[PDB]
This record gives C-alpha cells, structure tokens and sequence, in this order.
C-alpha cells in the first residue's frame, strides 16, 4: 500500500546559554577521568 | 421506586466513618467530622498562594454546600437554615431560615457573585441578593441539581409527571436571559442496575438517587455532566436553538478496557473533578467504594476522545500480558479528524462571542485545522490505495489548505491515478478562483 | 386505575343528595335537581336585574356546562348532544349532536362571543362558530379541561405517556396562533396526597380527579388556576412566551390559619370564582363537604398576599388568642414590597399590550409605585438600624422617587453614617444626570 | 417489562411461516424466505422497467431494511453489521459495522442520495455519506422510527419518563436545522386494551409493539404516519412556528364502514405505502392476519376525507345494502369546503417554499377555489331556504369571487330574503370598492 510518512514530512515542516552549560558538564566529566 | 434527596457537586457518603466531603470543584473541597452532636467543617484550596484553608464548628449539621472562589454557601435541608460566607473577613458572614411546607426539604442550592438561589422538593423557587434581600419566588418542576460560573447558571429539573429537562440562563446585571427551559434532558438512567443487580453499592444510589455523578462549566463555560454510565456529555451551539445539540465525548470505561490490555479490572473506578479544555481533571479509585476517602489522594490527568472503537474488532486486530491493545491506523486518523472537527468549532464558536481571555488561543485553532487536514490526508491515502476513486475524491472535498491538496496530487500519483490527478487540479482551479473571488 | 371524566369548573358533586351545581363564576350559577329519571337545570346570576334568571327541564342529562354573559351552553358527553341558551330572546335557542367514537366521550366545552370549542378524551379539538358552524378539527394530547376570553383560549392535557401540560392560543381571525402547546404545568396533583382517600375526599375526588376548583382568565386577561395545593396560582409573562413563568400569589391554608389567630383549625375552606385586580372572589364552604351546598351562600372577597412568612417566628413574634396574628413590620414590609412590585409588572403588562381596560389604572399603578418606595424606606430604615452599610446602599438603589432618596439621606444622617450619606447623593446626582438626559 | 425493538416500513412479521416482507414503499418491495440455516432476500419493485428485480443470499440475517431509487440497506441490529446496495452497475455495495455498546441495538435506519443515518435503542444518531464516509454522532431519546427525504429528515423516539416525542431537522449543506426537537407526538396507543390479545393482533403487537404500519413524505415533502388506529396523520403548517399542527386527515376504519355498506367489516385491513395529492396508496388486506400475505396482493387507491360523518344520520339519510351509504347534500358540501380549504392550504405552502413541483398545481388550486366557493354557496342556500339572514349573511363572507355573491344575490331574492340582498349588495360595494383600492 501507499506510503505518505514522507509527503506529510516535508508538508508539515512547512549557540545557547542552555547548551554551553552541557559543554561545560561533558568536559569536566571527561577530564576527571582521562590519564 | 424514586424519592427526592438533597445533593451537592461530587460529595461522598459518611460509609463507616464519622467524616465526609461535602463538595469538589477545581478551586477546592469541603469535609466535616462529626463530634458526638456537633460537627467540625473544614475548607480546602488548591491555590495555596490565593487563599487559607481554615476550619470551623456547625451545631446545626448542614447537609448543603456550594463554593465558589467568593465565598462558600452552607444549608440544612430539614431545617431550612441557611449560611453564607465571603472569603474575605471585611464583609462579615450572614444566616437565615426559609419557610418550608409539611414535608419539604432543599434539595440544592447555588450562588453568583451576586446572586443566591434555593430549591426545593415541592417545586418552589426562591431568590435573594449577596445580603439576603429578596427578590422573587417561582413554582416549576422539582430541581435535584444546579451550577453556576459568573453570571452564567445551569439547572437540571426532575417529575414522574414531566420527565427530565434542564434550563440554562445568564443572570446578567444589566439584565436576565434565559436561553432553555425546563427542556428535555437525553441523559441515561441508573435505576434498572439499582432494582436489578444488588450489587452492594445500594448506599451511594440512596445517597444519590438521580445517580447523577458530577456536573459543571468547562474551562470556558460550556455546560457539562457526567452520567451514571460513566460518560462525559457536553452541549453544543447552546447560543443557537435550531442548531444546540448534546455530544458523548468520553467514554471512561472504554479507556479502562484499553489500559488495562483488554481487561475487566472492575476494581479500578473514576472520580470526576473538572474540565480543562481539553482534559478531565479525576481521581483514579481502588476497592470496595467507588468514591475517594481522607487524606486525599493527587489528581489525574485524561484527555477526552470520540467513541469509535469496538472491542472484538480490536481484539482481533491485536491477535507483557497486560499490554494495551493496538488499534488500526483507520481508526485512530478517523476518530483524531472527528475530535478535531469539534474542538475547532468549540473553540471557534467560543472565540466568535467571547473572544480570547489570553492572546494566544488562535494558535492552537490552526494546529487543530493542521491536525484535521494531516488526519484526513491519511485517510485520503488509504481510499487511494484501495483505488476507490469515488471515496478519494468525496474525502478530497474536506482538504482545507492548497498545501493538502498538493500533497493529495502527489499521492494521486504514487497511486498512479492521473484521473483523480486531473479532478483535484479540478478543484484546486476552482479553489483557487474563489480564492482569487 | 385511572379514569377519564368530563369536568365543567366550580360546580359540585351531589354528594347523597338530588341536587348540584354545573359551573359557578362572578356573573352567575348553574344548579340542577332530579325529578325521577329528568332533571330541572336552573341559570341564576348575580346580576338577575340585567340577566333574566331560567329554568328549564332536561330529558338528555346533560353534564357539561359553560356559562357566559350572553347565553349558556349545555352539553351531554355520551350522545353527544349540546344545546346552547341565550339570556335574551333575540337569538334562539338551538341543539346540535357531535359524532363520536366507541367508548370516546366529550371531555369539556367552551364558548365566547367570537369562538365555540368542543374537546373529546380522544384528544380531538373542534371548534364552531356561535350557530354551531364547524371551522377546523385537530389532534392533540388528551384534553381535560377548557376556558375561554375573547379569542384567547387555555386549555389542560394529560396522558400517562406524555405527562401533565397545557396550551395558550389565540384563534384570531388571521389564523389560530399558540403561544404554548403541551408545555408541562407545575402544579401538584391531588393523587399525590394518596394516603388522604377518606369517605368526604374520595366522593369529590371521583368526581374531580384533577382536583382544581376553577381555572380562569384574570381581570386583566391572564390566565390563572387553583389546585389541590389550595394556593392561587398566575401566569406571568404570557404574552411574551420565552419568559413565561407560573407565580403562586396567594395561599388560602395560610390565610385562614392567620385569620384564624394562627390556628389549624379543619372546618372552612375556599371556592374560587374569578381574580379581580388585587381580590379573589370566592364563596367560603364548611365542614365535611368541602364543596359548596344549597342554598348558595352570598360571595366573598379575599385579597391576594405572597408567601413570605415562618409560622413558629410568628406566633413567637404573636406571644384574644383568636385574633389575626400581629406580623412585624420588617415582614410587613417586605411582603408589601414584593406584592407592590409584582402588581406593578403585571398591570405595566397589562396595559402596555392591551391598553387600560377599565379607564383608571393609571391611578393605581401610581399608587402601587407610592407603596413599593414606602415599603422599601421601612426596610433600609431596619437596615441603617442594623448599620450594614452594604445592605443599607443596596436597598438605595431599589428606590425610584428622589423624594425617597432624599428620606434616605436623612435616615443615614440620623444613622450616622456619613459614608451612606456621600454614596447616596452620589446616586442622587447619578440619577439626576440620567434625568437631565 | 418493556422492551426496545427494531422497525423498517410497512414490512410484515412472519406469521406461522418461513417468510415475511422486509419493506415496502412506492419504489418496490423487499420480501425474504428461509432456506435452511440461510436466507434469500428478493428486492422487487412497482416500475421494473427503470429498475431490475434481483435477489441474494442473506447469511447476515439483516433485520433492517430501506429502499429508495439509488439503492437498497440492509441492517443487522444486534451485530451491528449494515450493507448498502446501489441497484446500478456504476457504484459499488459495501458493508460496514457500527459501534454498538454491550447491550445497545440499531432500531432503524434510512438512506438519501446525500446520506445513511442510523439510530439506536440508546439514543445514539451516526450519520454517514453514500460511500460510508463519517460525519458526525448525537445523543438524543430511544430513537423508534426514522424516515428522510432529500436532506429532510423526521424521526420518533419514546422513553418510559419523557413520554412520545418527535423531531424533524434538515441536514442543510450549511448546517443541520432543527424544525422541531422532542416536541411530543400524539398518537394514540393500542397495548392497554384487552382485545389485543387476539392471535392477529397479538402477533403484531410481538412484532411492532409501538403500533405504527409506515411513515412517510408526502408528494409534497410534509411528513406523513399511519398509527395503531388506522387513521393517517399529516404534519400541518410545519413551515410555520406558531401554527405547526396534526390534522386527522382520513379514517380507513369510516372508509371500510361506509364503503361496506355501513358495516363492520373488520376483515379487512389496510397496509399504507405513499400518498399522492389527495390519494394514498395502499394494500387491502383480508383475512385473520392484519398484514398483506404471499404473493404480495395488488396496490389499491383512497382518498383523504374529513371527519364529518355520523353513523346513525347517514344510516337514516340512506333507509343491495352493501352498497356505500348515501351521504346528504349538507354533509357532502360542509365536507367538500373543508377539504377544499385544507388542501388549498396545503397547495399554497407547497407552491410558496417548494413551487411548481409536477407543473399543474395553479390549475389544481384554480379548480379548489371554484370548489370552496360553490360547497359554500350550497350551504348558503340551505341557511336562505331556513330563512336564517344572519347565518346566510356570515356564509356569504366566506364567499370569495364576486360573482359568488352575485349567485347569493339572486338566491337570497329567490328566498325572499331583501334585508339579506341589501347587506349583500353592501358587501359587493365594499369589496368592489376594496378591488378599486
């Protein structure tokens, strides 16, 4: 039977202070642990 | 056989115990104690910042109560004493007596912000200002339940003479309006499963003879109720005499069945609370009472859905072991396209003469009609793949948005009919000249 | 199990006797005696000097009844025969038989100057002109009871499978218009007192299952009814359908407890003739046959009185013994009030839709307005008493005289409340600017 | 107690046998025979020249049946599964099921080229579109009986509480109008009596315990019923709120007396199937069993008549005596002049709203109007030769053409009647100088 997931896909579609506080978190976590 | 008692909106039975609650509402609840022959009244709100929950003592054992987020409305049904009180402490409280004939009771009673109601077994109507001056009194059907939002009211009336009937009615300021009354009521009875079954729950039916769970205004005045079937009703195009018409719109043990993977899990009950557009505010109720007891248990959120479904067909579809059953994609897109249809015109009648209270409700109207065309789409794309042309172009009709029906003559041609290709360009031409007209 | 019956209002059963009355109102009396297996029919009038009174023998048996100022109109429920008399000479006396079916039976009959209507327990309507014309034919809910005044017409239906309810229409020359069909009525049934079928009650019940002593159009053309609540009840709002309301003006049970010294004493009651402006016109019956007997006692005259009052607080109020209870003035004056006020509404009504009728009623609603604001002066005079500024200004804006408003300023100055005072002549001035607009 | 059932127009019960009628209407008939565990469905027709007669094999067993021009319905109750059959080539049958609740049934359904509507014993309305395309649900009263045409739509509902009721609505293409809404319906009802329970009768009450044999439209598009008591029924001025009205029309029962030979023939039966101007298609059955046998008999003719007669006049009037008993010139004119004014009426409505629908009706109403005038000139001439000026004078109003009082001049010379010429001759003055205007 007929797909339509994406016509309705491509008919529908039609830096932060949030994110750099998840950069900080990722690189503390990553120095903690690496030699 | 029937008899007249008093009710108030979603109270409880004392059961066993010494306590009960009188009354719920989305702002708050009401419960007493009993203290050998006095009783102890306590208050309770859900917005905290708003407002104090306070406590105090009745020698008299009122048996009403009504709420409202001015004051609360306090009655004996027997004695005909009555009670009234502001929230605020500056207008102090006030308490009167009504008469009664031989045998009469309140049977309910109501309040606006300016205006106080009583009725009665006997049929007689009593009205008085937020000071106790009277105003009028009236004679018609017994009343067994009333509501109120604002100025607007709504009352349900009951005769072995008349049968069931409601009236709605604005208690404007600048004048009184009355838009039914005392018409007929389509709501379902309870009394064949009370004279029938013997099941045990005889104590709420004598606690609530009409069966009548819970009724109030939505979040934006439409009337609502709940019946003894445990389905929500609300009344449309009430503005409109010609055209006002009831509407199921939910079905909680159809929701049950599903969430419990098919199941008869009877022990489980629902408690209604309020409407918030919507969604049903409730209390989810375990055991042997179908009520909720002290202290009180959180509140649920539910969503409301149209009646479609059929529990062997979706038995069948479906054929861990509690998993909530699956349902065919026709199905689901049919009944969003339905629930879609009839909040936007809920939410559009609301606008057209009220208006917006918060600036923004417009949008959720376009999401709804986006919702209603992608719903439809869908189903569109399944005529088509079935080659039923006929259907496909009748359902094409209903496509709202150009960027629908271009997405329909793109899936016209995936299903490879360039007959229904050439009649929605058809009607997109025409579309698009009374676009252009 | 229940039964149909043919009905004229006011007449009586015979009891033992050999002797009755067919229907009974302000202009005269229709009594019957039995001679063997004949019955002499007598009209008698309380105005014999204007309207000849006549007798004459009846060989038929008739038992329907209906009396105006121009003839009386007789009717025979089994055969089907009616006959009407004229008072004068002038128009003839003539008889006419109106088909039947099996087992049907004529119910009631009316007649006016303009409009002849027959009524059957089949539910059929048929209506004739005064030579016995037919003009139309018309199926309805069953039909028990029928009056009449000019073109207006009021009828009563009943049938275990519909309920209870009546109809207003007008058979003007354009056309028969209904204001109400079918529309349930408020009124309590005698049968809902079943535990009350002693010997005296069932003879009269059996000749009156519906138990309404009269029903009629007031002196001002609204219709109005008395049942087995013993309270008069009227009307409001007829000629404006959507606002149409029943109104219980006047309750006998309570006068003659009151007039009584407040006693419940079992031995007179109160035959209904006819509502004239703020007076009932009734003949007053003791004893056990609580119908009227022979001779015909004189009529008498009660004054309408709103039902407002708690019979513990006024013996209480009371504490010679016989003596009509001492009521106080606050209960005084707010009955006067509210009667003041619905009097007026219902004369404006009256006149602004059918123009003054008698030629003075002008007077009498200035005078009604004199009496609300006086009434209205001794309740804010309580109030200011009490000191409840509130309730105090609130009364304030009920009044409609600046002579009353300016009384109230002096009130709240010897009330010392100079807070009253600044708000009233605020509202002086108010009332002064929509004077000068 | 009692119990809800299924219903489809003028379709028989089986009787003592393996066959029965589905429906029957003046497009055809549905007739089916039991064949082992299964059953043949036969769709025959009263023009199968435009049409075919076909048949099929029913493992369904659809209960429910409607015919119209387009195609064929067919229902299941208790499954809930429904078939729609086009009878041409060009569309396609389908089949659906309905969400029915554990206990619910579908009591009737019907069909138009613009929809398919179902009703259940709870209540519940679902509408669809031709190909099964959804629209929408409603909640009302136990729906009993449904019938449509166009987008006009009449259907009947019963509750042991409300009592009878009917609503008539319009699914407009802008929106569905409501007409009227449970306004009370009043036919009369069979089951009480104890004569019922004949073998006959007692079938068919087993079968159709409300009692109704058919409803229908008019040719005119008016609603139409045919009740327990063999009298047609025709919905009155519904074009018009203040005047909307049930009018006896015909008594088959006085029909088959008369045409008998004023004789109680109650051996014969008549099954309705449409009506046509004056005249209404039917069956007449005889023998035991009320409802037609097999083969399916001939389609028989009558006319609408008022109810004027009396049994015992025209049994006198008229004393081979099988032959229909004679009528006299005064029942036969008085008769003539109210079917003539009603069906002028009915006419007017119709060419007013729905025009020239066969393209004949002025000439039908030119001929009603001379046949009004001349049935009252006959009573004229029957007051004139009873010497009664008055009563002559006020028929002489209801004249409409000038020459008609030109005719009642000459006749009232003829009765030597002068002051009745005088006052004639002032009313063709006033109306000459009325026409000058």
């Amino acid at each position: 039977d007929i797909n339509i997931d994406d016509i309705l896909a491509e008919l529908d579609k039609e830096v932060s202070p949030q994110q750099d506080f998840s950069d900080l978190m990722k690189s503390w976590k990553n120095e903690r642990c690496s030699p | 056989k029937f008899r007249y008692m008093p009710f108030s909106p979603a109270g409880t039975p004392f059961g066993f115990t010494d306590r009960r609650y009188l009354t719920m509402n989305e702002v708050g609840y009401v419960s007493t104690v009993k203290n050998s022959e006095q009783y102890s009244i306590t208050v309770s709100f859900f917005d905290v910042g708003r407002f104090r929950e306070y406590h105090f003592e009745d020698l008299f054992g009122y048996d009403l109560c009504f709420l409202n987020e001015k004051g609360t409305l306090f009655g004996q049904s027997k004695t005909g004493q009555i009670q009234y009180r502001p929230h605020d402490s500056i207008h102090s409280n006030w308490t009167k007596i009504i008469p009664l004939q031989a045998g009469e009771r309140i049977t309910s009673v109501a309040a606006t912000p300016v205006r106080v109601i009583v009725g009665t077994s006997l049929g007689y109507f009593r009205s008085f200002n937020q000071f106790g001056v009277p105003f009028a009194v009236e004679k018609t059907s017994p009343i067994v339940a009333l509501t109120a939002q604002n100025y607007r009211v709504f009352s349900v009336h009951y005769s072995q003479f008349h049968g069931l009937s409601y009236s709605l009615s604005e208690l404007g300021t600048s004048s009184k309006r009355y838009y039914k009354r005392e018409c007929p009521l389509p709501m379902s009875l309870p009394n064949i499963n009370s004279d029938m079954k013997k099941d045990a729950n005889l104590d709420y039916y004598n606690f609530n003879p009409m069966g009548i769970k819970s009724l109030f205004f939505s979040s934006y005045g439409d009337p609502c109720i709940f019946g003894s079937d445990n389905t929500l009703l609300l009344l449309s195009k009430w503005r409109s005499p010609e055209e006002s018409k009831w509407l199921p719109i939910l079905d909680s043990n159809m929701e049950i069945w599903k969430m419990s993977g098919g199941k008869e899990t009877t022990d489980i009950h629902v408690w209604p609370l309020a409407l918030a557009y919507d969604t049903l505010n409730c209390i989810l109720v375990k055991g042997k009472h179908i009520w909720p007891e002290f202290p009180l248990p959180l509140p649920s959120e539910m969503e409301i859905r149209m009646p479609v479904f059929v529990k062997s067909k979706l038995l069948e579809e479906n054929k861990e072991e509690d998993k909530e059953i699956q349902i065919p994609v026709s199905m689901a897109a049919e009944e969003e396209y339905l629930r879609s249809k009839v909040l936007s015109e809920l939410l559009t009648d609301t606008l057209e003469n009220d208006g917006e209270m918060y600036g923004n409700e417009n949008e959720v109207l376009a999401a709804l009609n986006g919702a209603y065309d992608k719903a439809l789409l869908r189903l569109f794309a399944s005529a088509c793949s079935d080659q039923n042309v006929e259907k496909a172009l009748s359902l094409a009709h209903e496509l709202k948005q150009d960027r629908a029906l271009t997405a329909a003559v793109k899936i016209s041609e995936r299903a490879e009919l360039p007959s229904l290709v050439k009649k929605i360009n058809n009607i997109r031409e025409a579309r698009y000249e009374q676009q252009l007209k």
